[PDB]
Order: C-alpha cells, then structure tokens, then sequence
C-alpha cells in the first residue's frame, strides 16, 4: 500500500470523477493523512529492536521505559489510495495504515531521542566486544569467562558504563552473541540469549561454502561497478554524445619542451636554422609593458579547439643559467596571441596581431646539486583557457599561448639565447567534464568501438587530458575491476569472462579474409583468450593501444564488455571453487589464531 | 540474577553465532514511499 | 581480424626512413629482403607492420612475422598509391 | 514481525511485569527460540530457488533430491513477541513463524551443500552462455539452434559437464533465458519455459527508455557519492572537528630545495651572504658519532605543528659531485634538533642544543646520462616524526629537521659546500588522519566554508599531506563525481545541478555592496553558472582556489553542495533525455552488431 | 511467492511424480506463466507512484489518463509453485499471483512510454526546486512564497514548461514538498499536501542525533568496504592462491640506473673496473642487422619470473649529450637475450646466445635549460613479455632485457661511452592480474599474515607492480576506509576499533619471551593502540613496513582486521558522539544561511 | 483553483518536510524472481 488517503467528498459510494475526492484528514477519525508503506512498518520496527538490545540499561537508567512500538500509532482505515486523485478513484482498499505526518515525526524523534541517550554505551559495549576476539570466522573457540572478565576489567577504560552495570553489559552482550551466556544462579542453567540466530545464519560458512551473505554483497558488488561502466555507451558502435560518454577527468603532466610536435597536435614551433629572431612587447591586463624574444624554437600551445583547460607551469628544478643571464629575480609569464597568421610562418613583430601578458611570476635561482648550475624555485604560473571568454570570430583566428621571460627592460638576444620557458613541468586539468577530445581536437560526439586499437603509446601520452581514450580507460577499468571480483582464474585457465573473446577468435580465424589463414584447436584460442583478458585487467589501457595482442580488435571488446553482464547476472549465489577453498582454509588458520590467543588470556588472568 | 565472576558463565564465539545488532536497514526514499 | 590504421607519427617515419633507404619491406616473393624487387605485401612504419593493401596495422616489431597476417583486408590500396614511397626508398 | 517468543512464566494471561515472561523454547512445541522475520522468509526461499534452477541436473547427479524447502521448517505460534522482555510483554502475536538456531543452521547447510555440489556446473553453465552472445541489450536476434550447437560442441572445454549432460544443460539455459527453447519431440511444441520473465522486464529498454533497473541504479550511486561527501560537513559554516572532517590521506611530494620559503611555512633556513659555516659533532642512538657542517642556506623543516608525519628522502638522480667531494660511498643521515634558539639565527655549533641523527644510509653514484656528472642510486631514507616520543615541554623549544652529508671524520667545509641535501625528492606521509593542518600548522577543527578561495597555486602546493584543503577537495570531488553520473548538460546548457549557483549570482548582483555595479540577464547568469560547474566537475581544486571564477565564493558553493541533495532526491527513475535517445541509439548498433555475428556463426556452422 | 505456476497435466489430486505436472499456461485462465513476487509486486506499484506526482500534468497534456495500476493485471490462481516440478510438487499454494511475459512487458512499456513524456517537464520541475533553497538539513525556513514565485519567474529558463503550466507545477511541487502548500482560493484553507512524510522522516535530525537513513547508509558503507577487503583473506596465517589474493594491479616506475642491484632483485650488471668491452650485432624481426656495445656498467632485467609485463621507457629529458656523440637522431631499442650463461660473466659477443631487437626509436635531441646539455625528445619504447611466447624450456636458460644505442654503423666504443640508456623513466605495467610475485619473483601463493613488518622502505620501492606486498596495501587500505567512516577518535583516544591492537599489546608484554620485559597500565597500551590504528589510517602500507612500531606485528594485524567486522557489525543505527554534535551543529549553521538567502530573495522580490 | 500569484501561500522549507519523489527502487534481479 502507498501513497495518500481519499474519501469521498460528500456522496457515499456515487463517487465518480477526481474532484468528488478529497485529501482524508485526521478529522475523519486537523492535518493531512499519509499511508504508511509495508516497507516503511517493517522497517521502523526493526529500529525499535535497536533500543531493545539495551532495555536492561535503558530501564536503570530510568529513560523512556515506554519502548515506541510503530504499529500503536498507525490507524488501520477503509478508504480510495493513490498519490493523486485519478490513481486513488479507482482504487479502494480496506484496513490502510494510515497516520499524521506530525506523529510520524514524534515516533522518530522518541527512537532518536532513545539512541541518543543509548549514544555512550553504544561505544563502551562495542569497545568491550573488540578487546579481544568475540568472534571467529568459521568454527568455534573457547575461553574461561572468568579470565574473559578478569581481562576486561584489567583493560576496559575507567570511565567505561562497563563498570557501572556489569550485569547489564552481560544481558546486552548476550542479547547479540549466542556465544556469550550467563548462568542463571537461580536454576543453574545457561542458555543462548541472543536474537539473532537468523541474521548469522547467513553470515557464517558451510562445510565447504564462504558465506551467503559474503557471495551475494560481492557478486553484487561486481554488478555494481558493471553498471556504473555502461557496457552500452562503452561498446557502442554509432556516436555517443561528449557529454554523455565524458566522466570526471584527471589531470596530466607534459614538459612541452620535450613533445613532438609529430604526435602533440596541439603544438606549433618556429623553425630553428631560419635565423628568425624578433624582439616584441606586449602589456598585461593592467597596461604595464613587457619585453621578450620570439625566436628559432619558440613552441606555444594552439589554444583553440582544446576545450575549456586550466594549465599551470612549474619552473621548479631547472636551470636557465647562461654565461650572460641569470635567472635569479627574473620574470616568466604566459602570454596569449591572436593572430591570423600561423605560427610558423612568424618572423617579425608584425604578425603577432593581438597579444596580452596574461599572467607573471618572478623567480627564484639557487645552486643546485649539479655545480655550476643554477637551479629554480618552485612555481605555479596558472592559465585559464576559456573559449567563451576569447570569443573566437573570425575562422582566420589562431590562438596560441607562450611561456618565456618577460622583462621590464628589452631582453638582449645574446644574453638570453632561450627560445621560451617551455623546458618545465606543465600540469593540464580540465576546466569542463562535459566537452571531449580527440588526439587534441574537440569532437562533438564519439564512438566507443572506434576508439579501440587506434593509439599508440606516443599518441596515448601526447593527448589531452580530456582525450576520448583516457575517458574510455577509466570506464573500461570499473569492467576490469568487476571480472576481477568475479574472477579467480590462474594462468592460461579458461572462465567464463574469458570465452567471450575465444568466441570471437573461434569464428574470426573462419571468416573469410586476406593473407595467409592459421586454424588454432579450441584449447589454443581458450588460452590465448585467457592472456588477453589478463592483460587487460591488468592493463586496461590495452584495450585502446594500437596492436594490442587480442585486446586490439574491436570485436573482442565488444563481446567482452557484453559479455560481463550476462556472466555475472547468471550466477547463483555461487564462489569459485578456488576461492572457496582458499576462504575456508583461512578461515580455519584465523580460527585456530583466536584460539590460540585466547589461551595466552586465560593463562595470564587464570579462572579461580 | 547473575554473577559475572562466577562459574557456570559462557564464552564460546562461534561462527553461527556472529554477533550484529541493525548496523544499517533500508531506509532510501522511494522505499519507505 | 579488424585492423586500424596507422598513426600521423608512424607515416612521417616512414617517409624519413623511405629518404635514407631503410624502409623494410616484405614481399611474398623475396620476404622481407628487398635487394630484388617485387610488390611490396606490408612496410614498417614507425614499429608497426602496415599491410600494403588496405594500410592496416597487422603487427609491431615485437612478434616475427613469415607472412602478411590473415585480417579483414578491404583491399583498396593500390600499388600506385604508394609506389611513390618505393621508389623514393628504392633509389 | 521480528525478535524472539516469550511465554507466559507460569500464569495465562495474568502476565504484568516482565519478570512474569520467559524465553519460549523448543520444548514448549530444548534450544531456544527465535522469530523469522518477513524478510528473512522471502529471501532464504529465493536462496532456494538458485538449486531449483538445476532440478534436471541435481537429479541425474543423485543428490540432494529433497529440496529444502523453508517454509516447512517453520514453526506458526501465538505469543508474545520482542527483542526485550517489556517490549515482548505489550505485543501479543498470533501465528509468529519461529525456529530454532539448529534448525536454522541445518537448514542454510542444506542450500550451501546443494551449491558446493553445483560448483563447476555453475561455471561451465555460465560459459555456455558467454562464449557467444545470449542476450542482446534492446530488440531481438536470432540464430539456427542448430548453428549454436554445432560451435558450442566445437569450442567448449573437453571437461565441460554439458558434454555430459546436453538435455540437463538444455532445461538449464531455457529455465533462465526465455530466449532459448527446446522444441518437445512428442508434441512439436515449442515454448518459453523461463521462470525470470518479471526480473528481465526491469532490464530492458522501452520504445525510448533505458531500463528502469538501470536507472534506479545509477542514480542510487549518486547519492551514495553525495551522501559519503557528507554536504553538512563540507558546507558548514561553523567549526567541524578535524577528526571528524579528516578522511585518509594521501602522500605527497616535494623538494625542500625548490620551495620558496615565504610559501612553505613548515621550512626555515640560515641566511646567505654572511660567511655563517660552522662544523659540529652528533651521535646516532647508538652512540656512534657523526661530522656535519651547517652554513649559509641549510634549511630544515620545522617539526613542531606538522601533526603525526613520515618523511622519506629520495636522492636518486641526483649529482652533489664536486671537484673535491665524490658523493659515492659518502653518508647522508636525518638529523632532528631540539633547540630554543630559532635556526636563522644559528652561526655556533652551541646553539644547536640537544642532537641526534636518527637514521643514514650510505650512497651509491655511477655516471650520468649528462657528461661530468655522477647520478646518485636511488635512497629511502625515513624519519617518522611521532610528537608523543619527542614529549615537547618547554614552549620555547624548537623542533627541527635536517638532512646532510654525515661522515666518520670531519668534512671540509671547502670540499663539500652543499648546505644540505635537501635538493632530493621527499614524500610525506601523514602518521594519523584525525588530525589537520592549515597551511603548515595543526588546527583542532575547520571551518569548511572559509577554506573556500583561499589557497593560491603556490600555497596549495606547499601545503602539507594533512592540509585541510586537499581534504576538502576529495571530499568535495565525490560531490564533483555525482553531478556528473546525473548531468549530460553541454556547454553551457543549464541543469537542475547548475541553477543553485545562479541563484546566488541572481541574488548577488542585487546586493548592495562596493564598486561598479552590473546586471546580467537571467540568460548570461544561468552560462556563466553553467561553466562554474563545469570548471567544478573538471577541477574539483577550483573551489578552494583564489580567484577562482565563481566557485570562489562560499555563497555558491554551499548552494551547490546543498543543492545536489534536492536535485537527486526529487528525480522519478528518470534519465537525461540526451542520454536516453544515445542508450537506446547504442544499444540497436550492439544489437545489430550481435545478429551480425550471429549470421557468421550460422554461415560457418550450418544447420543440416 | 516465486517461480511459475504449475497445473496437474490431466489427473486432479492423484499428482504424484514431477512428471505428473506441466507448465500452467494462459489457457487455464497460448503464452507460459509465471509467479509475480511479493517483491515486484511493491517494487512496480511504487513506479506508478512515479507517474501520479505529475498526474496533474499529464492529464492536462492528455497523455496516459489511464495510470497502469499493476495489481489490476495480476490474476490469482491456486496451484503447484516452484522453479522446477520437483519443487512446486510438493507447494500447492492458494491465490498466486500470475501473469504473462507480454503481459509483463506491455505493463512497464506503459509506465516507461508515461516516463519518456514527463521527460523534461522532470527536469524544469527540479530546476525549480534548486534555483533557490527549497529544503534545508535542520529546522525550519520561510520565505514570502509571492518573492519566490517572482525570482522563479526571473530566473527560469524561456522554455520551462512551469511558465506554460503554473498550476499544474504548483500541485507537482505541493505533491512532493511538504513546505510548499497553495491557498485553496475557495475555503481559504491551506495544506501540506506532500505524498512523502514517511520517507522524509528518515532523512530529517532529531534534536541531538543525524537523520536515521545517514548513519545507516555510513554504516552500510563501511561494511560493504571490509567485505570488499576479505578479512579473512588479509589476515589469512595460511597460503592464498595468487589468483584469489590479487586484484586489479596499478603501473610502476623505476631509474633502472638508480636503483640497488642488492635492491632490486631483478637486474644484472656486468662489472666495472674489468676493461670489459665488445660490439655485437643483432637483427629484429625484419633481418635489419643492428650494431651496439655490452662494457663496464651494462645492466638488463632479468625477464625470467617476473610474470606478463609490460615495458615503456622514457627518455625524455636526458642529455646522453658527449664529445663525439650526439643523441639527435640516434636510435635506441630493446633487445631480448637468451643464453645460458650468466649476464655478469658476459665479456665476449660469442656469451650472448640468441639475440633479437625486438623494438627501437630514433630520438630527437634539442637544448635543455641546462647550458651546453642537450634535452632527449619524450620517447615510448614499449616491450610485453609475454613468458608463454618466449616458452622457455632448457632451465639453464636466462631471459635478458637491455637498452641501449643501436646503429645501423658500427658505434665506435670511444665515442658513445654509456653503457646502456636505462637512465631513463621505466614504467611497467602488469599484463596480468592472476600472477603476484614477491621482492622480484612470481609465487603461486601468498601468505598474507607474513607479509606484515617484512618490507623494507627499498625493498618496497624495488618491488614490480605485481608484488604481493602492493596488493595487500590496496586491500588493507579498503579496511582504513572503512575504520575511518566510523571512527572519529582525536589523538590518543580510544575505539572500538583500536582495543583490538590493546588487546594484543595487553597479553603480549606478558608472554614469555627474551630480552627485558616491560609493564604499561593499561592507560597506556590503549594510547599505543590509538597511534597505530591513526598511522595505519594515515599510510596503510606501514602494516608491509618493516619495524613499523605496532603495525609490524601480525598478531596487532589479525586482531584489527578481524575486529573490525565485529565492531561495526554490532552497531545500531548509531553515530560517534564527536560527529552527532557536529552534524547538528552545522547543519544548524547551514539552516540559518538558508534563511539569511531566503531574507535577501524577500528582499529583492517584495511581496504585494 | 489556486493563485500562484495569491497570498496566502505557503513557503517554508523544513526539515520535516524533505522533497522526495522516486530516485531509486529495489529492481535487482534476484529480489524481483
Ligand atoms: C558483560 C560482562 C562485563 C564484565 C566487565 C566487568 C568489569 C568489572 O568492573 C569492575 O567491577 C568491580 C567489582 O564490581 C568494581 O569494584 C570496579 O570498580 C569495576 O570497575
Ligand atoms: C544446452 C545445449 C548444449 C549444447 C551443447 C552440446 C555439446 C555436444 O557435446 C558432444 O555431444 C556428442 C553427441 O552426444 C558427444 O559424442 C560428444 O562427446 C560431446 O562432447
Ligand atoms: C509552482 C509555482 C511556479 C511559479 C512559477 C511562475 C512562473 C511565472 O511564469 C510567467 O507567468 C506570467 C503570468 O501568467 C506569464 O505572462 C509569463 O509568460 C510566464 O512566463
Ligand atoms: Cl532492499
Ligand atoms: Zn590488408
């Protein structure tokens, strides 16, 4: 049942369209009425159970001897239910538990108000539960409960609630631990006092079974991670916009001194043995003029179609130090251009077109470890490229951004021979997850499948933060990470997240193609299967690295990626057999350590 | 009507006896309705 | 056995290699010695192994290879398609 | 219904305290009892289900034949119900199913010894299904059952129990996969004999819809995410205890010789240009001495405030070659002082007060891949700055850290001129997470709302492992990483997660404040918002970042954080409407792409 | 109820073997049958819920006027119930829910067709609940609902369906948030008309405790965080399968030249100081023939045991820059050996059995920041050893890796004096995630408990990226995770889930063991107890670290990880009394910040 | 029959009073059967 309360408006039974309803009031047993949900009475009640497991401290204590009790306050009604009118006209019921949203809340606030008060004890008695081993992962262990009370009052912390009702604590220890009983002194007799033998039930392991509850959280825990991956955006084979495929991005770290402008197609450079070599200025925001030196060698970044990008550079570590120029108290910045020309092509001041020194920093030399050299402090000169904010226009307009030594006064060129600043460490991060790039270009869409194979190791490392293959990795490993919960295969051993690709190698090696056709037995293509998928988990790059193994392909991908769900959802609350052996013969060894243990207690606080 | 020094008292954890209390129920919006 | 194709950089070292006249080159007739000439069946770019015939990448300088690998070949690349690169690397 | 049966003590009816109840045992229908909630029932007999769905094979393997069967074990009574006597004692209950804990545990054994025996059937079975496609994520495919066989037989494992029993693995499939019948010999009739038609209905994709399950699903996780960020905590603007706001930390790097001490708070150092250089004499706690020179620029970290923290030195790849002073086989060693003289002002080996060197490690040079120079072997050396073991008294006394060349005999000042060795790799790792730090120092709690803005590259790369910022930020992140499993906004496009900053800038431009003021249509608030939040996702560091565009107001922050909870809350198993159309946009290209796999296997497996 | 519905194939009563049954179809009441769960039942019904909070809206769209109602398809019947025959043979069951797969089908197309049309009118709806605060965590709020209406109407997007359909959105709005209530024009009456009391009572504070639903989820996922850890796994005294013990491994990186051969395991040198010197030849896989130098320094990885791996070399950043030899345009590759002499005794071409480059690249060379240096463009080198592809058989066989200049001239001795190019960045990475390995070499087993305290800071750093130590720190951190969800403990204070390691402690310093002996209170144990578990907390790999003070010991490791599932595991619905106070406290703080907003909106949008 | 322009309107946030709709339900596999 679920929803609201509707009676009808003034006409018994001749109810018949939305308005001859209205909201049932507590005046028809004055606030509104909500149907509480079987859900929601079952799970209340089982929050009153919580105050119960402390009744014996509760009550001396002399707190809310009154123990809730939901089902009290709920008021059993015959009436039409439904979230709104139309639902609830034709749908009556009979006996709905009903109550006002204000007793609603004064229920809760007594269970809050007990817990509260229980706040205190609640920690002392687990403390007193972890002291030492109170459980054990299979079997069962022993210890004179003399020494056990002997120990605890040895250790348990003075202002302990322990140690102002002993036999409370007893009461409400055994309430939890079937293992822990007390001797009624009267009968003589001892019994198990705890309420719940069911719930353990599950937590504990079979003659040769890990336990079901285990089995079921991380078979769920696979699924879980399934489909936070979306096996349908990772293998699809059409576009998949960039804001839907995007996940939050990680930074990425270059020294764009050392690219190659053949694989970072985000570079552009002057070519050296040209003699090119121009002094220019330039003003920052604020209208102060800067010198500086464009030459052969010179790199920036080509700004447009990255995306939105945060860039920082840090100078920390180098040197600089030339016979005549010494870094120590000298300036860096970053400065944007806008110019129709390509950078290439520059050579005079001329075709800069539009420039500003966006940002500065002074710096700091020392001596360094290597002598002789020079070595510079720590910085975090920052650029926030966004596009919005440049309003590119004209189609004609690059736009680029540099890092060199900007100064107050002209830089002589022989002096200070760098071609920029650019030999640092450059720290990228995304100033967007909703916008997705290509081997250094925005794209307005993507396709998974296409993705596959096609990087190579330079290209993967050259790519921007906010590259497609980055993205696709990090939702691709929440797969790897899922076969691996699931999977205990050991070398060369088949599985059933394994054959999914053997299937495709199966019928592939058949499939009429070119070059010279090799027939592998189903036990090779098993193996070479179980390689790929090892690699992959442990590598879940490989999927998107040109000339991957098997991995390389973007049939096996695919097969694989769909695969996982159908291998996980058909499962029955099952383990691998080297897993459950492994977990039993473990459980056994610690086990046999709580043992162990609590023999050296009883030795040390002998029973009387 | 016990005596936590005295004899007779129990101390065998077990696995079938896993001690809980209610850690956590299900409480998440569109369930409880 | 889906190929892809090779990567700016890959190409770019084939035409530097091609203008020193190291490109390696395999040819069913005389393998992957190219002292006698015949139609080239696959070419090393950059480590990968591209095949001649639809420019696809059928392997890397890691694995040995005796013989153009079995793949999905769409076949489109004509010998006049890059015989310009032959002959730069023959001569 | 829930807890345990309680019966009358001796008298029906006339039951008034609690002491007039007792555990009902056994022996009243000699364990005692417990209840076996709703819950527990429902879900122990699905646990059943998982053998019924090998009947075929459980039989023909001769065991187990007695299925279980929960519902019979149960025992119905009428009784007094609670985890408490007082509880029980006003909660009369009629036909409450109970069992006894032996019960119960022969019970669960049965199921778990079922399972055990199903083991490898379990497996083979799911790799049936996986080796080629038996599911497809939308529409429908299709195959000659022939077709299928005939690769199954060709590619299954030689051990594959379905090689033994075909017609068991048969029922098997088509019990869990409506897709797969098995035509009747004797009747040609064919049909689904799937028994999870209800369950699979929640899978699947409507007209336009991705599946309900999924979702569910992945909205859950989002607010799993914001609720582990805690929002209370992370937009409070009042004080949070710092083991309370603390979560585990992360190390991280730096070089003591490239940080700018106006920025590094945690480091001091003895100024240059005043010929300071004196030698001085210290024992390990071994008593065994040790030579060390301290001079202009030495600098040491200043241990007191740092909180609980492991330092490790790395000093490979480094040179410190001179033309009289070979680093290999040389000593370096961490020394800690404790002195009430403040080390800038050090000149004389009496002020350092008292010394020891706690830990060295002898080096090991080779050559370089730069020419000249020798390239040290890579070092670990470790210092663990534990506060409680210095025991700081006097609060004039001074903590510090330092890392030099240590030697047997005397090092000449003018063969080994290095003020330290600090200009190596150093990481940091914190020894606690319930302590913080702001900017080098302990706090003893945080005000998360001021953290906002505050920190500049510089400050936050200096910050120690500890600081509350990068605290604040992997908190802050989790939040980051929910907004985008729910937004598939593009650039600046509004959504429910982008509008909350908005707010705060509709509101904002309205206030009377300082300066020029300026409106912004609601238009231009709801982009300049929009990439607030984009900056935000892509660089969860920007809201405690200075300057930072909008994110570096707390006003916007906390209505972000706050807002997320609302935004998630009040969504109806919905998805992105440009995410719904690319789901099902996919999911035919991959179902396409298994029919057309399915085809090739038909073509290379003919049907007779 | 669960499974199908099955009916006596011709015989009433007289039903005795499972063959005596046959699948119930629609012809009893031609499509099969199946049970509709109690579970679906409630789950489905609450998904219409979804459609009735917009019920106004879409009727007054004149789309879906019939709202599905589940319980209305549903059609009782009395029969055998099982998954199997053999099962439902023995449960004859009274009104059991049954229905059809299309019928299944066509009922949730309905409520996901109902879904796809509220689509964005979902979306305006949420927009409007977070363009300004429309919640808050504690306490009340309040705002003339006439300003709220005007900002909306000045803030919401052109588009929003709420300025086509006020009305409606106001009920939409009404139906969800208590605190949103519409003047009934008519009767002047005014009224929560909010369908969710229930629910939001779970996720309001009580006057001194967190929302019922916060602490549960915490709890919840702390638990699921030590399942995915497998404390019986980490705390194991007995060997574990690789396979089982490991799990999704991370990249490496290693100076090859930097690190200690007495380190690093798997590396070989050929000793300096011998003259040792000779050119060889090698071909790659092309017959190309290549030449390079073996000398004095020469070092290789000793590929055998290192189980599948993955390398990348970086030289980026070097100089490699001598008098007769320049780096620019050079190549460097990886050759693979094979022989069965030892590399350290190699001083001849004629030791080096079979050779083969197996990869290489040519380097681009420019100028570094570093005078007269020239700087090495980044480079990729990649190599995967894959051991079965090597397939070494004659176990005198040793499998070698070297980098170094290759050339297609002879590279005269004199000129290139490096003995290799591994002073460059390596980074592996495993190709495998069921192999671990342990200080260098592959073990089919680990025995996590000895693992504890046997890892030096070297040891660790030389370790490969499969070493079992790595693992165990990633499960282990799973557990510090979870510890540090639940525990809010400032320095030196006790916990639950320090005691474990006190009780340790407490019986350990009475053991007989060797050596002196010392006595501390218990006051003290528990405060070492409280350091070690923050250490952990704050760098779990201090459990792996050699004399990490408590963590170095397997018994303070068994006792901690064991304890843990015990202490949260007998947790009710509780919050550390640290953390309850600061929640209230600020979301006190936060409520009022609300306001403060709230004030400002009334401010700028006055009420008539 | 209401005014959203009208007085007599109600807005007051509480936290008594938390928005919720239906964000998630219990739809796995193995509950549903
Ligand atoms: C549930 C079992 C709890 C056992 C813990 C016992 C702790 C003993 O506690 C001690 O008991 C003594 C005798 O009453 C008192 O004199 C001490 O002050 C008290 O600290
Ligand atoms: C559920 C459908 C499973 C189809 C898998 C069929 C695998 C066939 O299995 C083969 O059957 C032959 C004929 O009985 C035997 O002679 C072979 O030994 C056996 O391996
Ligand atoms: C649930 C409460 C929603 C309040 C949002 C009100 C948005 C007002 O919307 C505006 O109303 C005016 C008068 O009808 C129209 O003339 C405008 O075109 C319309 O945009
Ligand atoms: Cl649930
Ligand atoms: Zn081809």
């Amino acid at each position: 049942p679920g929803g609201v309360p509707w009676i009808a408006i003034g006409d018994e039974t001749s109810v018949t369209s939305p308005g001859a309803l209205r909201r049932m009031t507590s005046k028809d047993i004055d606030e509104p009425l909500v149907v509480v949900t079987e859900h929601a009475i079952a799970n209340f009640t089982k929050a009153e159970m919580a105050l119960e497991f402390n009744r014996e401290f509760l009550d001396k204590l002399r707190v809310l001897s009154v123990s809730p009790k939901y089902s009290d306050l709920l008021t059993y009604v015959d009436c039409y239910v439904g979230v709104s009118a139309r639902q609830a006209l034709n749908n009556f019921q009979k006996q709905v538990p009903v109550i006002t949203p204000t007793r609603q809340t004064m229920y809760v606030d007594s269970i809050q108000a007990a817990l509260k008060a229980l706040e205190k004890w609640e920690i002392d008695l687990r403390v007193a539960q972890t002291l030492l081993p109170t459980n054990v992962p299979i079997g069962e262990v022993s210890c004179p409960m003399q020494s056990v009370v002997k120990l605890l009052d040895d250790q348990l912390p003075d202002d302990s609630l322990i140690r102002r009702y002993p036999k409370e604590a007893a009461v409400a220890l055994a309430k939890r631990n079937g293992g822990i009983q007390w001797m009624d002194v009267s009968e003589g007799t001892v019994m198990n006092e705890a309420v719940n033998a069911v719930a353990a039930s599950a937590l504990a392991p079979s003659a040769s079974a890990p336990p079901l509850e285990e089995k079921s959280k991380l078979t769920e825990q696979a699924m879980d991670l399934v489909t936070a991956a979306e096996p349908e955006i990772i293998a699809s084979l059409v576009p998949v916009p960039a804001p839907v495929f995007a996940i939050p991005p990680k930074p990425a770290d270059y020294n764009v001194r050392t690219l190659k402008i053949d694989e970072a197609t985000w570079l552009r450079m002057i070519p050296k043995t040209m003699g090119t070599l121009f002094q220019i200025q330039v003003t920052d925001n604020t209208g102060t003029n800067w010198h500086f030196n464009l030459r052969g060698g010179t790199r920036v970044v080509n700004l447009d179609q990255i995306a939105p990008m945060r860039f920082v550079l840090d100078l920390g570590g180098k040197s600089y130090k030339e016979t005549s120029w010494d870094p120590n108290g000298k300036k860096v910045g970053f400065i944007v251009f806008q110019s129709k020309i390509p950078f290439e092509l520059w050579t005079a001041a001329s075709q800069i077109g539009q420039a500003t020194v966006v940002n500065y920093v002074q710096l700091y030399a020392e001596d360094s470890s290597f002598t002789a050299q020079s070595i510079i402090a720590t910085t975090s000169l920052a650029y926030n490229y966004e596009p919005e904010q440049l309003n590119k226009t004209d189609p004609e307009m690059n736009y680029y951004l540099l890092a060199t030594f900007i100064d107050s006064a002209a830089i002589t060129p022989t002096n200070m021979t760098q071609p920029d600043v650019w030999d640092a460490l450059l720290t990228m991060s995304p100033l967007s997850a909703g916008e997705v790039t290509v081997k250094g270009a925005v794209v307005s869409e993507v396709v998974p499948a296409e993705l596959i194979g096609s990087y190579t190791p330079e290209s993967l490392n050259a790519s921007l933060p906010n590259d497609a293959a980055r993205c696709m990795i990090d939702r691709a490993s929440k797969i790897a990470e899922a076969i691996k919960i699931d999977d205990d295969a050991g070398p060369d051993e088949y599985s059933p997240n394994s054959v999914p690709i053997q299937g495709q190698l199966a019928i592939s090696q058949l499939e009429t193609g070119y070059g010279v056709r090799i027939f592998n037995p189903k036990g090779i293509l098993s193996k070479i299967a179980s390689r790929a998928m090892q690699a992959f988990i442990g590598d879940p790059s490989t999927i998107i690295t040109q000339a991957a193994p098997v991995l390389s392909d973007k049939n096996n991908w695919i097969a694989l990626a769909q695969g996982v769900k159908t291998s996980l959802r058909t499962k029955s609350l099952s383990a691998g057999v080297k897993t459950a052996v492994s977990k039993l013969s473990s459980s056994e060894s610690i086990q046999n350590w709580t043992q162990g243990f609590l023999d050296k207690v009883s030795t040390h606080f002998p029973a009387p | 009507t016990i005596n936590v020094t005295g004899d007779g008292n129990v101390f065998k954890p077990s696995a079938e006896t896993s001690s809980t209390a209610v850690p956590s129920l299900s409480l998440s919006p569109g369930m409880l309705n | 056995m889906e190929v892809c194709l090779p990567n700016g950089h890959q190409i770019v070292d084939l035409i530097n290699n091609a203008f020193e006249g190291r490109v390696s080159i395999y040819s069913a007739q005389e393998g992957w010695d190219k002292t006698i000439s015949a139609q080239p069946d696959m070419m090393v770019c950059g480590g990968a192994v591209v095949c001649m015939h639809c420019l696809g990448v059928v392997g890397s300088l890691q694995r040995k290879l005796k013989h153009l690998p079995h793949h999905r070949c769409n076949q489109q690349i004509r010998h006049q398609d890059y015989v310009d690169v032959q002959f730069a690397d023959r001569v």
